[PDB]
DNA sequence: GGGTATTCGCCGTGTACCTCTCCTAGCCC
DNA sequence: GGGCTAATGACGGCGAATACCC
RNA sequence: AGCGGAGAGGUA
């Protein structure tokens, strides 16, 4: 849980812990070794002092000590805080089978529908395509497969314009304030770099286009697909939460 | 302790001995479990 | 009279009035800065000032000191572009002379034994390369200046911070320059409180007590004391006033002392104490509440005068009685152990120790060391005439029982100053007396600190410690050359200039950005604000930075207002206030003398802006100037006026200036507009921009990427890469040879460019151009292209801020923009076994190796894709089929692992560069390249030895046709060419240096040239961003009546939205422009008079600032036709000129309509359009936000450790991060399957990750969810705080 | 390091459970808690990529580094398993359960929780109706305690 | 444009008499910039205390879960419209639509829709007793019927939807956006409210000729009043 | 003992993304 | 150069200890 | 060979 990390050419990052450890066992050998000594009081008074000082620092460093040009982190704010392991490994978390790319304006999609690049669709749906291609025999092994995938012959691209036509995929807005900041939409196979939007969505996602990002993911479960298809869709979503 | 002073309630809960009996949204988000509101309310009508 | 880049183009320029100053350097200050600092050229102020006052040094031992003469600079061991490469610091050897002497004990002072270690190595200094960079690790730094708080003394106030009431308090700080900050706080019940460094707060009677005040001395010092009479009193007729008829009539009366009953004696205090000598005792203290058993006791005694205090409501204040009242200490030992123990807590008292540190801490040079700066803002604050002083806080009574050798000096020269009792005083004027604080918000009560500062205290503190060092090191006394340590002031020198919130990475994108960016100035650092604190009151811009900090010029984000920017004329002063130019304005005409104000110094007189009309030469006609007097607008006469701006372009920053029709733009899209320039990428042919300024010469010249002949003379022998010019004999004796740059990669991974303009045999002067710069014209700054713009709504595809571009964008290669990018192959040693650089690599088929050469990497000019092994590099990972194998091979069979260098980005590789270390056999490729470089240093060097004889004997021949020192010349510059290649020879054929643990480095430059992209952002000159939505064929565009099709249409809801109109009158010049070039072509394309072109110049060049047409020539008329045939460019003032009768005179010259819109028709139907559109050219630029940069996906990467995870960023694989309010949402949305199935499946689980997959790709839909493991992560650090958790 | 057959298996782990309980640690717990006692303040020697035993990172106490592999190299086989080896006393099992054992420090005098003492509501301050300076300066060895509830100078317990 | 202003609270005594179509001087370009970064930083906080507060709510409003479908619950609210002394702040028409009702005005326990309005507009109904969710009889939850129909669909709210997320959600909505003589505006007669003046709350409501209150000013003791009233007058005159 | 009156701390202050550098280095041979 | 080697330019809301004459 | 803590710049 509190692992080294290695640098070039043999040296290792500096932890936080480690030296509180580190310093707490010396403190503690200190006093073993003064008690084994039959020190006078003073000595050994200054050292329970100094392991009380460095269990304070353990514990939580910061507010009566703070143990050091920039305090080193403790158990204490390692839990609390906005870096800590309860904001930014538990309510927010790195997921995968998910991108982001610029957004451009598109007049000739519809509401339900937008668009998707092609090397980017390629790449969220690769399971997908995999599975496809082991079923349709074009590879007896995976390794195969991906190595026609990473050829980029036509058949991958049949099987990928076969695979995303009833497989809605969710576009999320990187702030978040809004309600409806996350819709779902049916994609299509575009020749660009970008995500193509429709113009009546850009409203309700309080979205321009110079310059804005857009992050997508893919429902993957037949019950995730059916509630982005239920609740989630463009189409359904023509009210506001606030009003009428 | 989801979003202020980490350490009281923590402190609170271990003097107190509490018992977390899940009844919420959040707590369902930390633990792993199916949120209680909309498709997961029948999951947890049927533990129950 | 014009210089040749002048006569090669000339620009239309209209304005109102002239420029009297011009354009100064725009790297001033921190050249001269550095300047000051290293003093190579005397040497009163700078690292000499450091250097002679830390360098005396006492031992506790005596018989120890050391002394010194003088600093030696030496010259750098590489040159600039070695650094560059080889991965080195251009920096220089600092060496000292120190002197040390033994003196003899126990007999009288002599010098015994003295000796002069030379050449004492300490640190190494980065030198500046001219532009104020400096290479760091082969990156170029660039530290910005710091906008901090000068030293001095403030006042300042709260405004219900404490006791939620309407009365506010005071505070008084000494803020010192590398001393312990002084504080003075007031108190809600009438009471002085000071603190050290932020300290607990102690009443001031504790260090009026520990200074060897007394309390008699004090209240007679602060209170005016009257006198009393055995009871009556003395009468004061200025002190009855508040108690004017009655103050009159006693004034006019002139009445002696009259008789006072008790009643006004019990409600005084008593100043100074009353003693009897018969009775023995004291029959009354000082400073207290008088009594009746006290004043039964003074009249017992027998007392004329017990003293007594002028206490008022408001004009007086009783402070220094009551904090008497408050501390209960009498004692100036106690006083002293008291502060003591509140500066060190927890400590045993003891007499000299405290002592000893009181003295050490405001009275001693080395500790508290205020600066002249400081000194001169106290005594400008307190009110003393004198202004240089003493740099120590001094006290009258402190050091008058001081036995120093320096504290007689001290007292002799200050004369009992006593600012602490000044301090406390004015506080006290200021509290009782009505008198103004002031705001730390003006540019006087601010200093900039530059870059020679900041590396003189880092110097100075690396000395401190190498003096505490020594201070050891010298108690028994051996050379001195063994007791300096060059190792910490090494490393404070290196921790300055390598990680620090001041030393930042530069950009070089641009020239403009790189003007930009060495002259920005910020206000964080060490001392200065964060960016998390609240600083609303120091964002908005105050009325002192008009002519000294731009005010439009200021970035998006957290710091919006922190991060300012230095205007054009503005420069800093000899104390570090930043100053601006006025003209002297006498009553009635108006001279042109130049004198620079300083903030604190223009309040004072009356300054006239530069929007005053005036008719003649230098006048003022106006009876109501707009002038301002403190910052405000203000009607006076011009009869009282002092002051006038020299220029517009005063209030606006180099970045500001540049963007043509200011003052019709709205502030915010001008302040997106200023940031927008500096991120332009330089495309493969600039065009000059049609709607300019005239600052962008200024800019282009001062950014350093363009070279410029130093002596003029012939140009006969250039070449692409190198250009030799041959200087006169009035300019020299070799001549000069100017190298320029071709393909070298940038800090923002662009490409730059030196491409030559001169020609063969022609003659030019000091200062003109030899070679365009990268974005850069003949003499103007190009950042964009030129191209025709229509707003009108195209069916949504510029909907919302998008760009349409036409395919003739495309096909012609306008937007197509370089980019060089760093590839390294770095092959290190391990434990099991060094990796190679060979080619032979299992399991890689030969379609992947026919590009690799015998020696492992790629050939150079190699078309690569993504995927490609450019660099193959293998690594040794450690039955008797594998023992038959191994024996029949020899020792290289089977046990290797493949790891090598692949392309991300497809190019071709444009430089192979190989770094080897010493004891490493070479390459065949390397002994290749190796004698491809000597044979290149041979060549060019044999060439430069060619010239300069050829030089020598043309001097030689020019000096026999009417004799000994050409030959002599000639012998010099031979043994200086012949050392040049020795040392280039011995440099390059010895191993660089690397790391401890590789052995060799293979580094790989690829050159990717890319298009433009349906999605790209490119931003316009005004402000106005977009993204590229699609790219449409030429038969869709619109086009009008002659067949011109339009390029770009843009999307005109957004005028009236951001409130901007300065790009239709750009559009509108640019239009006019492109109609002068077409008719100039017109002109020129058949057989022409070269009258009709003369006087079609004189219409289009001045109405009636004024351009000559003959003086140049007749070709250089035709030049200068043929040079215009692209369009004629206009010049805008960025406050003046440019009005609408002169946009439409221009527009009216040509064949062209007078309200700039014409009537189109649409390429799709062939049908007319209802009205008619603005069409015309706009200087449209590119941004360096790619597409490519920014699209990126995943499916399976890798994942993190300590939690189960997946990584971010677009490097390494990294997952988006599914923030806290997606969750919110999807919690809104109900979706509990979806969730669940977001946060465990997806991300955390490590089994049902795998199990998703192989349910995915074998088609059965079984899903099982579990526990995230950073839960149990979580449950472990839990559990590790003695605190049990469990999963009941 | 590298392991493919323990990797395939799945469904181990059931985690189903109703609530969650917190409470304090009893010493005999957390004694009970963990797998060994740390001695040096050691964790990588110098020239060589070992983990040092009775350390912060020692293979006795929390698990080894490699996968079905000891510090020395006497077992090198997946078939052994709840086997601890002679010369480097460690447990020839799983490299996942360095990341669930725990060691234990035995302190040779006892410390006061900062959690329980430095917060505003105090606790140990409302149980022995104490104030916060008076333990404080207790705690920080100060003054002396009698044996009802008082303070004492050092010269006043002389 | 006008008069520009300053942070500290005070307007500049001169304005800018130049449009952008015209040139602009530099004092005018000063103020111009100063009023930019002042907006600038303005939006700024804004943009962050809207987002601690939508946090916030969003924390404190987490656990109400549409549970049951009735509850039985006979409290009510009393439902009326808002006048702050000037114009109409929510009308009867958008605070009365999306609930049921409590007490026969109309059956109770009964959705109300647009035509329900309609006919409550046409009957000139002015305060109807409503089922609101702060007084609620339910366990861990709120009612289907306590808190009326959806904001998505105009149908009722289904059972198991969390209505305490997209509360706060849509009150998070607009926080970056955030920033003597009684003499009638609109015509109508004048009906007076707990009043016998020796009044203690005064409230001068009036009513239009549909029966809705537009107007309602505030009266203060001993207010003397003059009075089927024209507007352009005063009914109470003054009251120092 | 018991009410105001300051006063020392405790605890918090938007999200998402993209580039770059620099990491404990010091010493007596 | 070489291998171990243990500052003091934030700001607002809020519950809890001192001071003290009645 | 994968797992990271600060500092700086930029976009929405
Ligand atoms: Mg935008
Ligand atoms: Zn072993
Ligand atoms: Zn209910």
């Amino acid at each position: 849980l509190r692992p080294l990390v290695p640098l070039d050419g043999g040296r290792f990052a500096t932890s936080d812990l480690n030296d509180l450890y580190r310093r707490v066992i010396n403190r503690n050998n200190r006093l073993r070794r003064l008690l084994e000594l039959n020190a006078p009081d003073i000595i050994v008074r200054n050292e329970k002092r100094m392991l009380q000082e460095s269990v304070d620092a353990l514990l939580d460093n910061g507010r009566r000590g703070r143990a050091i040009k920039r305090p080193l982190k403790s158990l204490a704010d390692m839990i609390k805080g906005k870096q800590g392991r309860f904001r930014q490994n538990l309510l927010g978390k790195r997921v995968d089978y998910s991108g982001r790319s610029v957004i451009t304006v598109g007049p000739y999609l519809k509401l339900h529908q937008c668009g998707l690049p092609k090397k980017m669709a390629l790449e969220l749906f690769k399971p997908f395509v995999f599975a496809k291609l082991q079923r349709r025999g074009l590879a007896t092994t995976i390794k195969a497969a991906k190595k026609l995938v990473e050829r980029e012959e036509a058949e991958v691209w049949d099987i990928l314009e076969e695979v995303i036509r009833e497989h809605p995929v969710l576009l999320n807005r990187a702030p978040t304030l809004h309600r409806l900041g996350i819709q779902a939409f049916e994609p299509v196979l575009i020749e660009g770099k970008a995500i193509q939007l429709h113009p009546l969505v850009c409203t309700a996602f309080n979205a321009d286009f110079d310059g804005d990002q857009m992050a997508v993911h893919v429902p993957l479960s037949l019950e995730a697909q059916l509630e982005a298809r239920a609740l989630m869709m463009s189409t359904n979503n023509i009210l506001s939460p606030a009003n009428g | 302790a989801s979003f202020q002073e980490t350490t009281r309630v923590l402190t609170e809960a271990a003097v107190r001995g509490t018992r977390d009996n899940l009844r919420g949204l959040k707590e369902n988000v930390i633990v792993g479990r199916l949120i209680p509101a909309g498709t997961g309310l029948a999951y947890h009508a049927g533990r129950r | 009279s014009y210089s040749f880049t002048e006569k090669k183009r000339i620009r239309k320029d209209f304005g109102k009035q002239r420029s009297i100053l011009e354009v100064p350097f725009l790297l001033a200050i921190q050249v001269d800065s550095y300047r000051e600092f290293l003093q190579e050229d005397r040497k009163d102020l700078g690292l000499h000032a450091a250097l002679k006052s830390v360098f005396p040094i006492s031992s506790y031992s005596g018989n120890a000191a050391l002394e010194y003469v003088g600093y030696k600079l030496g010259q750098p061991v590489f040159d600039e572009r070695e650094c560059r490469q080889r991965g080195m610091s251009y920096g220089a050897p600092l060496r000292v002379t120190v002197r040390l002497v033994i003196y003899d004990r126990e007999s009288s002072t002599k010098a015994i034994k003295y000796v002069k270690e030379q050449e004492v190595y300490l640190g190494e200094i980065p030198l500046m390369t001219g532009n104020g960079t400096f290479i760091v690790n082969g990156t170029e730094r660039v530290i910005v200046s710091q906008l901090h708080r000068s030293p001095g003394v403030f006042f300042d106030h709260d405004r219900g911070k404490t006791h939620s009431s309407g009365k506010l308090l005071y505070s008084a700080r000494i803020i010192p320059y590398r001393g312990s900050w002084l504080d003075f706080e007031f108190d809600p019940k009438d009471a002085l409180f000071t603190r050290i460094d932020r300290r607990r707060k102690l009443p001031v009677s504790i260090l009026l007590r520990a200074l060897g005040y007394n309390n008699e001395e004090m209240l007679a010092e602060f209170f005016e004391i009257n006198t009393f009479h055995i009871v009556q009193l003395e009468l004061v007729p200025e002190r009855l006033r508040g108690e004017a008829r009655h103050v009159k009539q006693l004034e006019a009366a002139g009445v002696a002392a009259l008789a006072v009953p008790d009643d006004y004696l019990v409600g005084r205090i008593l100043s100074h104490d009353v003693v009897d000598g018969s009775t023995g005792e004291l029959l009354a203290n000082a400073n207290d509440e008088i009594s009746e058993d006290q004043l039964t006791a003074f009249r017992k005694a027998g007392v004329d005068a017990v003293g007594t205090l002028w206490v008022n409501d408001l004009d007086r204040g009783p402070y220094l009685s009551n904090t008497l009242r408050i501390d209960p200490t009498k004692t100036q030992l106690e006083a002293l152990v008291e502060i003591y123990r509140m500066m060190r807590p927890g400590e045993p008292p003891t007499k000299e120790a405290a002592q000893n540190l009181f003295h050490n801490l405001f009275f001693t040079f080395e500790r508290y060391d205020l600066s002249t700066v400081g000194r001169m803002k106290f005594n400008r604050r307190v009110g003393r005439k004198d202004v240089l002083g003493e740099s120590v806080l001094y006290d009258k009574k402190y050091f008058a029982e001081r036995n120093d050798e320096e504290s007689k000096r001290l007292v002799a020269e200050h004369t009992d100053t006593s600012d602490i009792l000044e301090v406390i005083k004015v506080l006290t004027e200021i509290r009782n007396g009505r008198g103004v604080v002031d705001d730390i918000d003006h540019l006087g009560n601010r200093r900039v600190r530059s870059v020679g500062e900041m590396a003189e205290n880092v110097f100075r503190v690396g000395l401190v410690r190498v003096e505490r060092a020594v201070k050891e090191r010298l108690s028994m006394a051996l050379t001195p050359q063994e007791l300096i340590n060059a190792k910490p002031v090494a490393a404070a020198i290196k921790e300055f200039f390598g990680s620090s919130q001041l030393s930042q990475f530069m950009d070089q994108n641009n020239p403009l950005s790189e003007v930009t960016h060495k002259r920005r100035v910020s206000a964080l650092g060490p001392g200065g604000l964060t960016r998390e604190r609240a600083g609303f009151e120091v964002r908005d811009v105050h009325p002192t930075h008009y002519g000294r900090v731009c005010t439009i010029e200021t970035p998006e984000g957290p710091n919006i207002g922190l991060i300012n920017s230095l205007a054009v004329f503005a420069r800093t002063n000899q104390y570090g206030f930043l100053e601006t130019p006025y003209r002297k304005v006498l009553d009635g005409k108006v001279s042109d003398d130049v004198e620079y104000l300083s903030a604190i110094e223009e309040n004072e007189y009356v300054i006239a802006q530069a929007n005053a009309l005036t008719d003649a030469k230098n006048m003022l006609t106006e009876q109501f100037v707009p002038c301002r007097f403190q910052g405000e607008s203000l009607l006076k006469p011009p009869s009282e006026v002092h002051f006038m701006d020299v220029s517009p372009m005063q209030t606006v920053s180099v970045a500001a200036a540049l963007v043509p029709f200011l003052e019709h733009d709205d502030a915010n899209r001008a302040l997106m507009g200023a940031n927008m320039q500096r991120q332009a990428v330089p495309t493969l042919r600039s065009q000059k921009p049609l709607v300019g300024t005239g600052i962008e010469r200024a800019v282009a010249r001062d950014s350093g990427v363009t070279v410029n002949a130093l002596r003029g003379g012939v140009i006969e022998q250039i070449d692409a890469a190198r250009i030799v010019v041959k200087v006169n004999e009035a300019e020299i004796a070799g001549v000069d040879i100017y190298n320029l740059i071709k393909y070298t990669r940038s800090n923002q991974n662009t490409c730059i460019n030196q491409r030559p303009l001169v020609n063969v045999g022609d003659v030019i002067a000091r200062g003109d151009v030899l070679a365009d710069g990268p974005s850069t014209d003949i003499g103007e700054l190009a950042l964009g292209q030129n191209m025709l713009i229509a707003f009108m709504p195209w069916n949504g595809y510029n909907f919302e801020d998008s760009i349409l571009l036409s395919e003739r964008v495309v096909e012609e290669d306008r937007y197509t923009t370089i980019h060089i990018e760093e590839l390294t192959c770095v092959a290190r040693d391990t434990k099991l076994g060094p990796e190679e650089i060979s080619a032979d690599i299992p399991n890689v088929s030969e379609q992947a190796l026919n590009r690799l050469d015998e020696s492992g990497v790629v050939y150079i000019g190699a078309e690569v894709r993504a995927g490609d092994i450019m660099v193959g590099k293998v690594t040794p990972k450690g039955t008797p089929e594998e023992k038959l194998l191994r024996a029949i091979f020899g020792e290289k069979a089977s046990d290797v692992k493949d790891s090598s260098l692949r392309v991300p980005m497809d190019g071709t590789v444009i430089d192979v560069q190989v770094f080897t270390r010493d004891g490493i056999e070479k390459d065949k490729r390397a002994r290749q390249i190796e004698e491809n470089e000597i044979k290149r240093v041979k060549k060019d060097f044999d060439d430069q030895f060619r010239i300069l004889e050829a030089a020598i004997y043309a001097r030689l021949r020019s000096q026999i046709v009417g004799i000994e020192r050409a030959q002599k010349q000639i012998q010099a510059h031979e043994k200086e060419f012949e050392a040049r290649f020795a040392d280039k020879r011995g440099k390059i054929t010895q191993g660089d240096d690397l790391a401890p643990g590789v052995l060799k480095m293979v580094k790989v430059f690829l050159a990717v040239k890319r298009r433009i992209q349906p999605g790209d952002k490119m931003a316009g000159r005004h402000g106005n961003k977009g993204v590229v939505s699609n790219v449409v064929p030429v038969e869709d565009m619109p086009y009008m009546a002659t067949g011109e099709s339009v390029d770009i249409v843009l999307n005109p809801l957004g005028v009236p939205s951001r409130m901007n109109i300065g790009q239709i009158l750009e559009v509108h010049l640019g239009w006019a422009a492109k109609g002068l070039g077409r008719k100039i072509q017109r002109m020129l394309e058949a057989q022409a008079a070269v009258s009709e072109l003369r006087k079609f110049l004189d219409d289009i060049y001045n109405h009636d600032q004024r351009v000559d047409l003959s003086q140049f020539s007749d070709e250089e008329l035709l030049n200068l036709g043929k040079n215009l045939i692209d369009g004629v460019p206009m010049a805008t003032p960025v406050f003046d000129g440019a009005s609408e009768a002169e946009i439409k005179r221009m527009l009216e010259l040509a064949d062209l309509p007078q309200s700039g819109q014409t009537q189109l028709y649409d390429g799709r139907t062939g049908e007319a359009f209802d009205r008619k559109t603005t069409v015309g050219y706009m200087h449209y630029l590119k941004l360096n936000h790619l597409v490519d940069d920014k699209m990126h996906a995943r499916s399976t990467g890798p994942y993190s450790l300590v939690t189960q995870q997946p990584l971010g960023g677009k490097a390494q694989f990294g997952g988006q991060r599914f923030g806290e309010m997606e969750v919110w949402a999807l919690e809104a949305y109900g979706a509990a399957y979806t969730l669940q199935e977001m946060l465990t499946v997806k991300s955390d689980d490590v089994q049902g990750r795998n199990q998703m997959y192989k349910n995915i790709v074998d088609g059965e839909h079984e899903m099982v969810a579990g526990m995230p493991e950073s839960f149990n992560v979580l449950v472990k650090e839990i559990r590790s705080l003695a605190i049990h958790m469990e999963l009941e | 390091m590298k392991d493919l057959l323990n990797l395939f298996n799945q469904q181990r782990q059931t985690l189903d459970f109703d609530a969650i309980k917190i409470a304090l640690a009893s010493p005999d717990l957390i004694r009970s808690w963990s797998y060994g006692e740390v001695k040096k303040p050691e964790t990588i020697n110098y020239r060589t990529f070992k983990p040092e035993r009775d350390g912060l990172f020692c293979a006795a106490i929390f698990g080894p580094i490699k996968d079905y592999e000891c510090l020395c190299g006497k077992y090198k086989r997946m078939k052994h398993r709840g086997v601890v080896c002679e010369k480097c006393g460690t447990e020839v099992t799983l490299a996942k359960v360095r990341r669930e054992r725990m060691g234990h420090i035995d302190l040779a005098s006892p410390v006061a929780h900062i959690w329980f003492l430095k917060s505003l509501p105090s606790r140990i301050g409302l149980m022995l109706d104490m104030t916060l300076r008076d333990i404080e300066r207790v705690l920080y060895f100060e003054a002396y305690v009698v044996t009802r509830r008082q303070l004492l100078t050092e010269e006043q317990y002389l | 444009r006008g008069l520009m202003a300053r942070p500290d609270g005070s307007i500049i005594e001169t304005p800018i008499k130049a449009n952008f179509r015209e040139g602009l001087n530099v004092q005018e370009y000063f103020n111009s910039t100063h009023g930019a970064r002042k907006g600038l930083a303005d939006t700024a906080l804004k943009t962050a205390n809207s987002g601690y507060l939508t946090r916030r709510l969003v924390d404190v409003a987490q656990d109400v879960v549409i549970t049951e479908i009735d509850c039985g619950t006979t409290e009510g609210l009393i439902m009326t419209p808002i006048v702050e002394g000037g114009d109409v702040v929510e009308p009867l028409k958008e605070r009365v639509l999306g609930r049921v009702v409590a007490e026969d005005v109309v059956t109770r326990n009964t959705l109300l829709d647009e035509a329900w309005v309609a006919k409550l507009e046409d009957a000139s109904v002015q305060s109807v007793k409503v089922r609101s969710t702060i007084s609620c009889e339910s366990s861990f939850g709120v009612c289907a019927r306590c808190y009326g129909r959806d904001l998505a669909r105009g149908h009722q709210v289904n059972i198991g939807e969390a209505v305490g997320v997209i509360a706060a959600q849509s009150i998070g909505e607009p926080g970056t956006q955030l920033t003597d003589n009684i003499t009638v505006k609109t015509t109508g007669s004048v009906k007076f409210n707990n009043l016998k003046a020796v009044s203690r709350s005064g409230e001068l409501s009036v009513l239009d000729g549909h029966g809705r209150e537009r107007e309602r000013y505030k009266l203060p003791y001993g207010a003397t009043i003059t009075a089927a009233v024209k507007a352009g007058q005063s009914v109470a005159n003054w009251d120092p």
